[PDB]
């Protein structure tokens, strides 16, 4: 099954070959060794980070 | 809150 973790901030983010977005994580509390790239619709309610990293 | 891969 699926595990929700805390997000602290969004690093940078890509497309996927079907033209929708990947987040690469910065999990709350830890560090930039275990950032991952996530696809856009494994984020729960994540605006404020996507608008904070798109605005910035 | 996200899904981790």
């Amino acid at each position: 099954s699926g595990d929700l973790y805390e997000v602290e901030r969004i690093v940078d983010k890509r497309k996927n070959k079907k033209g929708k977005w990947e987040y690469l994580i910065r999990w709350k509390g830890y560090g930039s060794t275990e950032d991952t790239w996530e696809p856009e619709h494994h984020l729960l309610h994540c605006e404020e980070f996507i608008d904070e990293f798109n605005g910035l | 809150f996200a899904l981790k891969s």
